[PDB]
């Protein structure tokens, strides 16, 4: 019983390290997601204003 | 003699019971911590949705 109490302690601490490990992994993944979302918000109004200038040349010339 | 025998019994009992109760407490800790983990994850990706909808 002493051994198996220690073993249940061990399983509990393995769930602890699982919790912190997933915390760290997903927080770094959301950091990379923040970087690439900054990039996707960079790339939009440039495309739309180049479309506006497409309409410009498509009417005036 | 009663002190000595009850003492070693109390040693083993104390350590096993403390083991079990801390195990329950750290299980509560992981549940709460992963709840707040995925909640903050939803928050960050929701800030992404917000900046997308706003620039939109």
């Amino acid at each position: 019983t002493i051994r198996n109490s220690e073993e249940l302690r061990g399983k509990a601490i393995e769930q602890l390290e699982k919790a912190r490990a997933r915390l760290k992994k997903v927080e770094m993944d959301a950091d990379q997601f923040r970087v690439n979302g900054y990039s996707e918000i960079e790339r939009e109004k440039m495309n739309l204003i180049n479309s506006t200038y497409k309409t410009l040349e498509q009417f005036e010339n | 003699l009663g002190d000595f025998m009850d003492k070693r019994d109390a040693s083993i009992k104390e350590q096993l019971s403390g083991v079990k109760d801390t195990s329950s407490e750290v299980k509560q800790l992981e549940e709460q911590a992963n709840a707040v983990m995925r909640a903050a994850r939803a928050e960050i990706s929701a800030a992404l949705n917000k900046m997308k909808k706003e620039t939109q």
